[PDB]
């Protein structure tokens, strides 16, 4: 939330002096988890072969 | 101007060719008397001396030549028996394994039978050559270190038979061809999900690079102390001279630890042998224990994260699903 | 089980064998030029010094 | 208690101690820098109530 | 500590830069001017690598990756957080490798030995410089280098190889692979030969130098010399690196199509 | 029947006996805790109120 | 007792400074290992390194220049002597030593073949023997042999060490840094 | 030798102590979470 | 004060200068990589407009 | 008894083998679902994971 | 069957057999651990009636 | 305990055990830091009731 | 190394080992108060 | 000063020249590719128009 | 390396470390004025 008077960011009810930015690691990278989670957002499994 | 780098020899000395140490000749004998090559003598020894031939060597030559003939004749038939096309297209020609639908049953002669015959004969000749190496070593009362290094090479070679047998099809074998066996290498890596993430493949790469490192280091070290008699390593091992002492001190001062004149060859032997041993283990594990090495690497925390390059919608995930590859069409449809 | 698989087991078996091999080769590396010369006395790193080895010579 | 200096000479002990202490200090400072709660170059000026906390 | 024979060899002289100031031994290591420079560059580069790991999303040893900058910063020093750190680490590594070679030259000039070892290490240094300096300069961007990560540089190798459809068809890659394989084979043969002569069949005396030549002449019909095998090993090992540098420097700067198509020249010979 | 001790250091016997008795007492105390339900019921009494 | 070299300072790890002449004293790159005082043998119990005059079967391959009767130019561009005999290794046939007669003669010195360079790397006219390590005056200090038909391993190491040490102890600019 | 009889007593005592400290550990683990 | 008898003052001086150089360069580079202290780009900002990092999951 | 085996080598080998075996067992247990005690050690025996029937 | 010890070194035989036996024990334990029916770390608490059985054909 | 220092070098034992304990302590601290329940740098201020717990059956 | 110096070293070594184990026990007690693992 | 008795002037000044040149090159190159101080491209801009990182 | 000759280098070394630390403290004070980090 931003203070509507001073235009200051508020963190847990306390104002912050400065331009608050959300911290992130290099280029917004996130450690991988389980291998089964590699298919979250990927297409579903391919269909059986035409023989 | 420059110091003598011991790279080439300017003055060659000739003598009567060396017949060889007296060995048993009940099953085989030495052929030739020993000729001298001047060009070969520039770089190393000059004698193209006699070669011993016995039971195992002759049998290995016969079986290997039969395999070579089968491969070459199938390559020649694949271009319609054209010698011009045979020479022009030689790197692209191959003797191809059987079709995948036969599994481990014998295939038709023109569709993989020749391949299995050639592979069997090549395997038999390689094993007979191993026997010959062992016997040549033991005839001179030497240790059998070379036989057991050749055994590691043979182990890696035999995984190209055992892995297709474990997955259950002779179609997965390596074709006999210059470019096509590279094609098989690439397709094998692709099929099983990026063989870079095979831990034993990485291990064998480490040992191959380390073999290059070790031979460069040892060759440079011996050439650098050859002015002190360092190339005669047997005597520097049994009676340590100043060349061995300086070789040890150079590397002790450089990297903090050192070997001896004898144990550096143990280092070399084990690095070279491990190159093929760990690689054979890695091949045997593929398609039988692990079918996707990239996914195994993700499971065991080997894969670095990258930002997503694309995001797919709910309908796209259903649409972009494909189908596993099946059989080729045996009809030419008319529409 | 599920997380443990054959490739992992084989990899750790190889690691154990490789460390044993490195220990053996380092034992061989100290067959000449040891024990070290130090003001505190004779010195042996790990692995310790091996037993004396003698060769065989042909008679004259 | 001073006889340890007769078993370990002061020079090598001081060199090893300095090196180990430096490596440990750098390792801890870097671990803290890589965290969210103690990335003091970035947050730093936040109070203890505003600092990140790991999920329950 | 010192080897039993070490003391008589630790003398003064042979350095290239500096005098009695940098002419001492730290433990078993020899320290010169280039030893000091090597320590400086190693420390700075390793600490910057640890900082790059701290900036990244994980401390896992296999997943740490310090990546080069985007291609849009071509030949310019990018911002530290966007690949400039990779460039500084590259400068540190170049300095450290050069210092290592020169310190080795100082050590060999002090024991009376030849200058072969620094020049042999120069082949690997040249391969690395081709990867991160020469090829990126010819292509016009520092972002053509490979990332510093145990498994991410493997991903870079894979993608760069498939940039030319089928990298196996690179002729210089084929020659370099042949050099590597022949080197491994020759190293196995040399180690086996020496060990089998000095450790013969139990009960038999230690073999002589004629036994080696006789064995290899009996087996292959030709036996290279004792000096010849070391010359061949040096040539094979160094030529592998030189041909690797050649193979990578022709891909992109000189050839931009798929490598298989390059064999057109062979199929179009007039005969 | 006192001659079994001949040839043995008494301190070794006492050390081995102490190890035996310590381990056996710990195991049987845990066994009895599980069997009798103590101190779980008294701890529940003092934690409930 | 035989290490003619004093420490530079009392700090451990410091380099030694030779007191007398390092070449004959045997310190630094001029040092040699105490090997056995018996000759090196072949498979048939014969002297491994022998002069060509002792074995007529050996010869010089056609196409190679004959080093006998050639001047031996030393480090100081001063001819130190002339080649009069070649010692060869019988086990592995190669040139191992050059017997050099001095300018004033009356003695002979052994020159290891590994310290010998040919003009233009042996490509152009080979009419002189280049030895870059040792200057002409120091050839007279090369340790002598006990016999003229065989050379023991100890003498082998001594000659090789003496020649190797002159890459640092021949002139004064050699043991000194380039900057 | 006397040595291989004085060393043996301490070795046996240490082996017994280790084995049965391990027995205590296994009993504790069984009470916490049995595997059969 | 007698530490210079166990250690060479010249070597100690070289080592200290090298260590301080490495530490200073590492700290300056770490600050340059940061957002709040990338003074080459944002050095002219006042302390009230300088970047401050905050937590993502709590945002 | 201890005359044909060099007690020193026996002790070093035994210590090394015991350390390696203990590390292997502890890590195998740590990688399992039922005995991942760092994360789930506070669960009771009834709430601990069990492999599928 | 006793005079094999004058014919085979007892120490080398014991070392070889202890090594072989340890390798065999590890191999068997790991094969059992990798199976479905005897993955005792995960499913050791199941009774013999609930343990997995291979497909009946 | 009677003859352990005439039989083993005290200096060697001290160096080896210091190295072993340092490595073991680093390994345990890193295992704890890599976990979710005991990632004390991030969630050390949580009480024992709010700390993460692994999934139950 | 003789018996007297071995005894004198053994005393200090045993005291150091036991004291270190006691300090680690206190550390485990503190960690258990903060966040028990069973 | 007595420092020149401990350290040879010839070696010290060569080392310092090398370090100084390397440092100057690194600083100039860091400035050259920044947004605010890319003076080869934006050197003619005034101080008000020069880029400022957010 | 006499006592008289170690004392001199110790004096200069201590004064140099003094001055370096104080100058660095002044640098940190200036940096705190420009952009505080706590
Ligand atoms: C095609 C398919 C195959 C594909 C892959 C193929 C891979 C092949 C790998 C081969 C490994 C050895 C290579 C080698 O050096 O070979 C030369 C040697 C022949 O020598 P020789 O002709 O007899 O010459 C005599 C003499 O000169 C030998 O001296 P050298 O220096 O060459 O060898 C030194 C010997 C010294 O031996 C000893 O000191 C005795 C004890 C050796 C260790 C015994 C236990 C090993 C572990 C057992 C469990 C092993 C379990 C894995 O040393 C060696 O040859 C090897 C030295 C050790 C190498 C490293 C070991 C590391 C172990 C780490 C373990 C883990 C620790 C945590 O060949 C041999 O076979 C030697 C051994 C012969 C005796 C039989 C040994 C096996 C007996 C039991 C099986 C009997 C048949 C069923
Ligand atoms: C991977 C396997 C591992 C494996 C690790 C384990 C095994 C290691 C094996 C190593 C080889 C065998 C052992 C050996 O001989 O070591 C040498 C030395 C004994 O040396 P020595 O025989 O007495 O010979 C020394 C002699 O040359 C006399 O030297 P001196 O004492 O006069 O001084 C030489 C050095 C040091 O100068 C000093 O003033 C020393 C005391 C102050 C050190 C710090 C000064 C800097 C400021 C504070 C920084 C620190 C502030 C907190 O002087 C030199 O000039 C040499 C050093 C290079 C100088 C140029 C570079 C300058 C820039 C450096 C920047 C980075 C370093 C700070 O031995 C010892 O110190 C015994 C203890 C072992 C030391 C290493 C311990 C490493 C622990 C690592 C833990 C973490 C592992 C992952
Ligand atoms: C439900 C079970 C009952 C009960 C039923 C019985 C019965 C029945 C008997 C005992 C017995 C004993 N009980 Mg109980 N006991 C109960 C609860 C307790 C509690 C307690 C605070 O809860 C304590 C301290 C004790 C104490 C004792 C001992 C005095 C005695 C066993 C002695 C022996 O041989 O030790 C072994 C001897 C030694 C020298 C070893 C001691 C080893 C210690 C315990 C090991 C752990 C500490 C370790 C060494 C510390 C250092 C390492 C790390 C740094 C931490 N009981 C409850 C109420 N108890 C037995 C006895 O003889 O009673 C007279 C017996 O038969
Ligand atoms: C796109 C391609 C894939 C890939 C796919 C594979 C595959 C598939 C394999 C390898 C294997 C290996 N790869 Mg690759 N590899 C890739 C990338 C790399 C890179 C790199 C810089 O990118 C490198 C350095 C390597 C390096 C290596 C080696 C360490 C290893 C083979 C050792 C070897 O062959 O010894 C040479 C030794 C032999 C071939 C043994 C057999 C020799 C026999 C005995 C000789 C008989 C001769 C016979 C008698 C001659 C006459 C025949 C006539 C017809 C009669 N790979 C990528 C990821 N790699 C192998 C391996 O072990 O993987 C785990 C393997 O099988
Ligand atoms: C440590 C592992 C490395 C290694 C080790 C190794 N290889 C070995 C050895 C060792 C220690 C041996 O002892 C053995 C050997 O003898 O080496 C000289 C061998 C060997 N390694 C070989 C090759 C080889 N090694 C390879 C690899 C490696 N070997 C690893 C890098 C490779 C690769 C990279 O693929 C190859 C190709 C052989 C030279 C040899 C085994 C020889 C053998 O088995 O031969 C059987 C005989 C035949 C097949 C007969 C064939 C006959 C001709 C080829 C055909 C007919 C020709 C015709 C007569 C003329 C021409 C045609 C006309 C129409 C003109
Ligand atoms: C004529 C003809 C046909 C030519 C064709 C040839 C062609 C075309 C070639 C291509 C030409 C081009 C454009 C290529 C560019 C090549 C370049 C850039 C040349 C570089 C020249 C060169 C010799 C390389 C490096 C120079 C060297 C060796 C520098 C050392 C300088 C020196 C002696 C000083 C010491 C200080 C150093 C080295 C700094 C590092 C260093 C620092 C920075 C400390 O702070 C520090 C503090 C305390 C302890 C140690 C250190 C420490 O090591
Ligand atoms: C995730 O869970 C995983 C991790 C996977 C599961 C874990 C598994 C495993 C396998 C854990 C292993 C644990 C273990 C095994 O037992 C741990 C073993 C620990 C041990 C033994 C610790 C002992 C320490 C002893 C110390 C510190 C002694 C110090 C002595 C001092 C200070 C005094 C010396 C000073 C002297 C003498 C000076 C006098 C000099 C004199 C007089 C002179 O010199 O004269
Ligand atoms: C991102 O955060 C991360 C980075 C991760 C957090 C980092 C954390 C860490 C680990 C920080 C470490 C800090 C540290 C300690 O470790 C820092 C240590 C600093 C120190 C000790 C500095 C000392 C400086 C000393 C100097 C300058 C002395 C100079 C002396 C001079 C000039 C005198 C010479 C005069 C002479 C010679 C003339 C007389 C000659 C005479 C008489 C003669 O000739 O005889
Ligand atoms: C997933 O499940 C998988 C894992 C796959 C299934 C597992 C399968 C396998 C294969 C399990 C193997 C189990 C096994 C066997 O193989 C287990 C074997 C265990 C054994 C034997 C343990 C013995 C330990 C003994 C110890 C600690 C002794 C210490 C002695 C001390 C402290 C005294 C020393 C001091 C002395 C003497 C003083 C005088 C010295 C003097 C005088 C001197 O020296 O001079
Ligand atoms: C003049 O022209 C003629 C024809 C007369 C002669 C010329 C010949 C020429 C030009 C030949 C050229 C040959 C070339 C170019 C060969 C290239 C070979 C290459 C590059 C091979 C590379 C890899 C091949 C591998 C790794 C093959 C491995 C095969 C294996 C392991 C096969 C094993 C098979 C077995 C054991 C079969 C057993 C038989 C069973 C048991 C299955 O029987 C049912
Ligand atoms: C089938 C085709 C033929 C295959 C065989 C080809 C044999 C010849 C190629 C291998 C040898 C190439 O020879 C190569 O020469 C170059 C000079 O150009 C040497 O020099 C090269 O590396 C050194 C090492 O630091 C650099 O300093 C130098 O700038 C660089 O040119 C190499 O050290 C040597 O390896
Ligand atoms: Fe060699």
């Amino acid at each position: 939330p931003v203070d509507p008077v001073t235009g200051q960011t508020i963190i847990n009810g306390e104002p912050v002096v400065g331009r608050v930015f959300i911290m992130q690691k290099t280029d917004g990278t996130v450690k991988l988890g389980k291998w089964q989670a590699q298919y979250d957002g990927e297409p579903t499994a391919p269909e059986a072969a035409n023989v | 101007m420059l110091e003598y780098q011991n790279l080439f020899t300017r003055v060659q000395v000739r003598t009567v060719p060396e017949a060889g140490i007296e060995i048993d000749e009940s099953t085989g004998t030495r052929y030739g008397t020993g000729t001298f090559s001047y060009l070969a003598g520039k770089f190393g020894d000059a004698q193209i001396g006699p070669i011993y031939l016995g039971w195992a060597g002759v049998l290995s030559l016969i079986f290997g030549f039969m395999a070579f003939e089968i491969i070459g004749l199938n390559m020649w038939a694949s271009v319609g028996w054209d010698p011009v096309e045979f020479i022009r297209q030689l790197p692209w020609l191959a003797l191809e394994p059987p079709p995948p639908q036969y599994g481990l049953r014998v295939p038709p002669l023109a569709q993989g039978g020749w391949y299995l015959m050639a592979g069997f004969f090549l395997t038999i000749s390689i094993l007979l050559w191993w026997v010959r190496v062992y016997r040549r070593a033991r005839a001179l009362n030497m240790g059998t270190h070379l036989p057991w290094a050749f055994a590691s090479a043979i182990f890696l070679y035999s995984t190209f038979f055992f892995q297709p047998l474990l997955v259950g099809s002779w179609s997965e074998m390596v074709p006999f061809g210059i470019f096509p066996h590279l094609d098989w290498t690439s397709a094998f890596s692709i099929r099983y999900g990026n063989l870079y993430y095979n831990p034993f493949h990485a291990l064998s790469i480490a040992f191959l690079y380390g073999s290059a490192v070790l031979f460069a280091m040892h060759g440079a070290t011996i050439l650098a102390v050859a002015r002190l008699g360092g190339e005669r390593e047997i005597e520097q091992i049994t009676d340590r001279g100043t060349a061995a002492e300086r070789s040890m001190l150079f590397w002790r001062w450089t990297m903090g630890f050192n070997a001896t004149m004898e144990s550096i060859h143990r280092w070399s032997w084990w690095f070279a042998v491990l190159t093929t041993f760990s690689g054979g283990i890695g091949i045997l594990l593929t398609g039988t224990v692990v079918d996707n090495w990239y996914l195994w690497g993700v499971k065991h925390g080997l894969v670095a994260p990258y930002p997503a390059q694309n995001t797919l919608t709910e309908e796209q995930q259903q649409l972009l699903r494909g189908r596993y590859q099946g059989t080729a069409p045996d009809s030419f449809p008319s529409y | 089980m599920q997380y443990i698989d054959g490739a992992q087991i084989a990899l750790y078996a190889f690691w154990l064998f490789f460390f044993g091999l490195i220990i053996y080769i380092r034992r061989e590396d100290k067959r000449e030029g040891y024990p070290l010369e130090s003001p505190q006395g004779p010195r042996e790193g790990w692995p310790a010094m091996p037993e004396k080895k003698t060769y065989i010579h042909r008679p004259t | 208690m001073h006889r340890i200096w007769l078993m370990f000479d002061p020079r090598r002990v001081m060199v090893a101690m300095v090196g180990f202490l430096a490596v440990l200090a750098l390792v801890i400072h870097f671990i803290l820098l890589s965290s969210q709660r103690y990335s003091w170059i970035e947050n730093g000026t936040l109070s203890a109530a505003q600092a990140p906390v790991g999920a329950s | 500590a010192m080897l039993s024979f070490e003391k008589k060899y630790r003398v003064r002289g042979g350095t290239l830069i500096g005098g009695d100031l940098f002419d001492f031994w730290f433990g078993p290591f020899y320290v010169g001017f280039f030893g000091v420079t090597t320590i400086f560059f190693v420390t700075l580069g390793t600490l910057l690598c640890v900082w790059g790991a701290a900036m990244g999303p994980t401390w896992n040893l296999w997943q740490i990756s310090i990546a080069p900058p985007d291609l849009k910063y071509g030949l310019g020093l990018a911002p530290l957080r966007e690949g400039g750190l990779w460039q500084i680490i590259t400068l540190c590594a170049l300095g450290a490798f050069g210092s290592w070679a020169l310190r080795q030259a100082e050590i060999s000039r002090k024991l009376g030995m030849g200058m072969h070892i620094p020049w042999a290490y120069g082949g690997a240094v040249l391969a690395y410089a081709t990867l991160v300096v020469i090829r990126p300069m010819l292509l016009g961007a520092w972002g053509h280098g490979f990332p510093y990560g145990i498994f991410s540089h493997l991903d870079w190798v894979s993608n760069v190889g498939y940039q030319y459809l089928h990298f196996h068809y690179n002729p210089a890659h084929m020659i370099a692979v042949t050099f590597f394989f022949t080197n491994c084979l020759a190293l196995a043969m040399h180690g086996s030969l020496i060990l089998s002569v000095t450790n013969p069949k139990k009960g038999t005396p230690v073999g002589t130098s004629e036994t080696e030549n006789v064995f290899f002449r009996d087996l292959l019909g030709y036996s290279i010399g004792a000096i010849g095998i070391h010359r061949l090993g040096l040539f094979l090992a160094v030529g592998a690196a030189v041909w690797s540098a050649i193979c990578i420097v022709i891909s992109g700067p000189f050839w931009t199509k798929g490598w298989p198509e390059w064999w057109n020249w062979w199929l179009n010979l007039p005969i | 029947m006192h001659r079994i001790w001949q040839g043995m250091d008494p301190q070794i016997i006492m050390s081995g006996l102490g190890f035996f008795l310590a381990g056996l007492a710990l195991i049987i105390h845990m066994w009895a805790y599980s069997i009798t339900g103590w101190p779980k019921y008294k701890k529940a009494q003092y934690n409930a109120q | 007792s035989d290490i003619k070299a004093v420490p530079a300072d009392s700090y451990n790890g410091s380099a030694l400074i030779p007191t007398g002449d390092p070449m004959i004293d045997g310190v630094g790159p001029s040092s040699w290992a105490n090997r056995s005082d018996t000759p090196d043998m072949t498979f048939h119990n014969t002297a491994k390194i022998v002069p060509m005059r002792l074995d007529p079967t050996y010869s010089i391959a056609k196409g190679d220049p004959d080093p006998r009767g050639l001047p031996v130019v030393a480090a100081d561009k001063q001819v130190a002597g002339t080649v009069i005999e070649l010692w060869v290794n019988r086990a592995e046939p190669q040139v191992t030593y050059y017997e050099v007669q001095l300018t004033g003669s009356e003695r002979r010195v052994m020159l290891p073949a590994g310290f010998v360079q040919w003009p233009n790397f042996g490509l152009w006219g080979n009419d002189k023997l280049l030895v870059k390590a040792i200057t002409a005056a120091q050839f007279a200090n090369v340790p002598a042999l006990k016999r003229d038909d065989q050379i023991t391993l100890l003498e082998e190491d001594m000659v090789c060490a003496y020649y190797a040490g002159g890459h640092l102890y021949a002139m004064a600019e050699r043991s000194e840094p380039i900057i | 030798e006397d040595e291989a009889r004085r060393f043996h007593g301490y070795f046996v005592t240490g082996t017994l102590g280790y084995i049965i400290v391990a027995a205590v550990a296994h009993f504790l683990a069984w009470q916490w979470r049995p595997w059969f």
